[PDB]
């Protein structure tokens, strides 16, 4: 597995996929808005009013539609070179240290029966 | 030079790897190392085509025997990035997890 350190804890170094837009909008719940904010300061492709428009042409469904394309906004800028590590970096401004790990999905054993 | 390895002799994964541990960091290496090497400033601004110009530049130097690790570190060193330095030699490494 490709992965970097960040905090003192490893993370898969790789483009966020379909799981991850739909884990991402379930885990942050709230704190979606905030993980936009930060990637703005770490992302300058992301850096504009995008949250704006997202947040009323998502309205429609909720938090759940509202953040599941927020995290497809930076796969669009690039998803081949683009990683979870700028991502990282936007949950690192509001200590969501256990979501940037839980979000590629470490929560589970490794292989341990679940 | 006073060692061996060409940076552009390493796998296209491991330039990737490079490319993305500077991505969630500090106003990309990439501005620093343009600099030390001497590299033109249209040439840095027509590396900005891409959302990721580190790789442009990464690549970009990879096309020529310039591109060693002995001359990448001195210019990582002159621009107090020994940090960088620590993070790739950390991932240049053996390992056996089966």
């Amino acid at each position: 597995a490709q992965t970097f350190l960040f905090q003192g804890q490893p993370v898969v170094n790789r483009p966020l996929s379909l799981k991850d837009q739909q884990t991402f909008a379930r885990s942050v719940g709230l704190k979606w808005r905030k993980v936009g904010r930060s990637l703005q300061r770490g992302c300058r492709a992301l850096r504009d009013p995008a949250l704006d428009s997202l947040a009323y042409e998502y309205e429609r469904e909720g938090l759940y539609e509202q953040a599941f394309q927020l995290l497809r906004r930076f796969v669009q800028a690039e998803g081949r070179r683009a990683t979870l590590q700028r991502l990282v970096e936007a949950l690192e401004e509001n200590e969501l240290t256990s979501l940037a790990e839980d979000l590629l999905g470490l929560t589970d054993p490794n292989g341990g029966l679940a | 030079k006073g060692d061996g390895g060409l940076y552009s002799s390493l796998p296209p994964a491991k330039r990737e790897e490079v490319e993305k541990l500077l991505n969630g960091s500090a106003g990309d290496t990439w501005r620093h190392l343009a600099g030390e090497l001497g590299y033109q400033p249209e040439h840095i601004d027509s590396f900005t085509h891409e959302a990721c110009p580190v790789r442009a530049l990464l690549a970009s130097w990879a096309t020529q025997d310039s591109a060693t690790l002995d001359a990448l570190l001195a210019a990582l060193r002159r621009i107090q990035r020994a940090d960088l330095v620590e993070s790739l030699c950390s991932e240049s490494t053996a390992t056996s997890p089966v």
